[PDB]
């Protein structure tokens, strides 16, 4: 889940 | 006099600004439709999908800046959010109905009241059944005098689940679980003493939330298969994960 990871950063 | 445990005060301090979120998502959807020509305008379902999407964005931002959660490494954060994302959306919706909802209609995060009648007339059997158990859950919570301090507690209990595999720092999550449960128990015992089992009654709502959440995921997934879900949708990425 690259999108979720991005959002958490 | 009411007594509020210090921990719950800290939990409340991390709560999102509801007026700001409402205005932000409202503006987002209005701009979305404005960018579309007449034949491109989103349907009710399309709008609600983007609405749920933006709500989830807001939930991720809330979690990221919240106490205890910001202590975890991103990999644990993802695993927790991957487990409970639909539960948080349902819990957020349900509590919104408990406080801001009039029993004949649905209060949306954008601020509008949608009559249940409209849903009954325009939606299929799956969505109506889904709304029906949401209604029952809302009614039950109202009868329990479910309030904001108990809501923020259950929110953290949903997020910091111990049912998550592959957790790096599982005893921090366990620590939050114990602390929030303890605070919730103390709060209910102090402030609702004539409801001798309110703590247990609140916990029993969690499997009801999770059941609704699973059915909601399944409803959305199959709507997506028919091509009704508008393009790119953090919802859909959460589903395909
Ligand atoms: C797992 C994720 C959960 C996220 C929850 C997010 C927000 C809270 C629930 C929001 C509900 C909005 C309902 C709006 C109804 C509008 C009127 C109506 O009947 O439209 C018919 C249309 C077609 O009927 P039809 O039967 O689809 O087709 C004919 O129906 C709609 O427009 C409803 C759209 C609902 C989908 C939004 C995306 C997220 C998924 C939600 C699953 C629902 C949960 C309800 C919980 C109470
Ligand atoms: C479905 C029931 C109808 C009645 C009022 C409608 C909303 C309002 O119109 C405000 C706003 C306009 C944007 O254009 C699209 C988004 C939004 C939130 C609409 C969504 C939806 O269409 C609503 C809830
Ligand atoms: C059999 C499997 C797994 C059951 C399980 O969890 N084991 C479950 C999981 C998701 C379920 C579907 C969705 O819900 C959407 C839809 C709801 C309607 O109501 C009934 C039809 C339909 C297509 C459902 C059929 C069936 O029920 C499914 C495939
Ligand atoms: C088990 C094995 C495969 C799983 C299904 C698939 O994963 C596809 C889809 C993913 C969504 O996320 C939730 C809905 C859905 C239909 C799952 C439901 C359920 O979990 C299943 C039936």
């Amino acid at each position: 889940n690259a999108l979720l990871r991005y959002l958490l950063d | 006099a009411a007594s509020i445990p210090h921990l719950i005060l800290e939990l409340l301090k991390c709560e999102p600004d509801e007026p700001q979120v409402q205005a932000k998502i409202m503006a987002y959807l209005q701009q979305e439709q404005a960018n579309r020509s007449k034949h491109e305008k989103l349907s009710t379902f399309g709008l609600m999908c983007k609405m749920a999407d933006q709500t989830l964005f807001s939930i991720v931002e809330w979690a990221r800046s919240s106490i205890f959660f910001r202590e975890l490494k991103v990999d644990d954060q993802m695993k927790l959010l991957q487990n409970c994302w639909s539960e948080l959306l349902i819990l957020d919706h349900i509590y919104r109905q408990v406080v801001h909802g009039k029993e004949g209609s649905i209060f949306l995060v954008t601020g509008q009241q949608v009559d249940y009648s409209i849903i009954a007339s325009q939606a299929g059997a799956t969505l109506n059944n889904l709304m029906s158990h949401a209604q029952e859950l809302v009614a039950k919570l109202r009868s329990l005098q479910f309030d904001q301090r108990e809501f923020v507690c259950l929110k953290f209990l949903v997020l910091f689940s111990l049912d998550v595999k592959n957790l790096e720092n599982f005893q921090l999550v366990e620590g939050v679980q114990e602390q929030v449960n303890a605070a919730l128990l103390d709060y209910t015992m102090c402030n609702y003493p004539q409801q001798t089992e309110k703590f247990g009654q609140l916990l029993l709502r969690l499997p009801e939330i999770r059941a609704i959440s699973m059915q909601a995921e399944e409803y959305l997934y199959y709507k997506h298969l028919n091509g009704d879900v508008p393009y790119n949708n953090l919802l859909i990425e959460m589903l395909h994960a």
